[PDB]
């Protein structure tokens, strides 16, 4: 019934920022996942997966990534306070800018 | 899709892990329908994922559906040429093996 979140953490975390998935994005070839912002900036200087080193696309990496609606749904549902927190950070940013 | 990053996105910082011993209430799975397979309505088992659209099924169920001669995806009805059009993901499997 009750599971320690520290046990689920490793499946809910982006390897490029070391935090939870925000706008989770999955590589089609190997199916590893990352935050949208982390994988997009990474794929600017590389065409190989950060985790397993497999080639994402011959020439245009962004062609072989997808938004992972399902994965992001799970993360938001499992990690308490996470969703409220991201929405707030964005609210705080636009008010400042 | 362009994958243009917004002003907020260009500046965002990580969402840090909750490392203190917090327990999550998962007594019912009527709060987590993303762990249930659309075909059989069970806990996804040996999860297969469609490359193009990222919909997840038990290996059992999606192989059967393709073997029926129907080349559409059971979730979104988008075409699939073959079983080379889907990949296994040990990540979802391992996630599910911890929760139930
Ligand atoms: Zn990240
Ligand atoms: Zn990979
Ligand atoms: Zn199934
Ligand atoms: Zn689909």
């Amino acid at each position: 019934t009750r599971i320690k979140i520290t046990e689920l953490n490793p499946h809910l975390m982006c390897v490029l920022c070391g935090g939870y998935f925000i706008d989770a994005t999955t590589i089609i070839e190997c199916l590893h996942s990352f935050c949208k912002t982390c994988i997009v900036r990474y794929l600017e200087t590389s065409k190989y997966c950060p985790i397993c080193d497999v080639q994402v696309h011959k020439t245009r990496p962004l062609l072989n990534i997808r938004s992972d609606k399902t994965l992001q749904d799970i993360v938001y549902k499992l990690v308490p306070g996470l969703f409220k927190n991201e929405m707030k950070r964005r609210r705080d940013f636009y008010a400042a800018h | 899709k362009t994958w243009e990053l917004s002003l907020y996105e260009l500046q965002r910082t990580p969402q840090e892990a909750i490392t203190d011993g917090l327990e999550i209430v998962v007594s019912p799975r009527s709060l987590h329908s993303e762990l249930m397979c659309p075909i059989c309505l069970d806990m996804l088992k040996n999860t297969m994922t469609t490359k193009e659209c990222l919909h997840r099924f038990c290996a059992d169920c999606i192989i059967t559906a393709l073997r029926s001669g129907n080349k559409e995806c059971p979730t979104c009805r988008k075409k699939l040429v073959s079983k080379r059009s889907l990949r296994p993901d040990p990540n979802f499997d391992a996630l599910i093996s911890k929760i139930y």
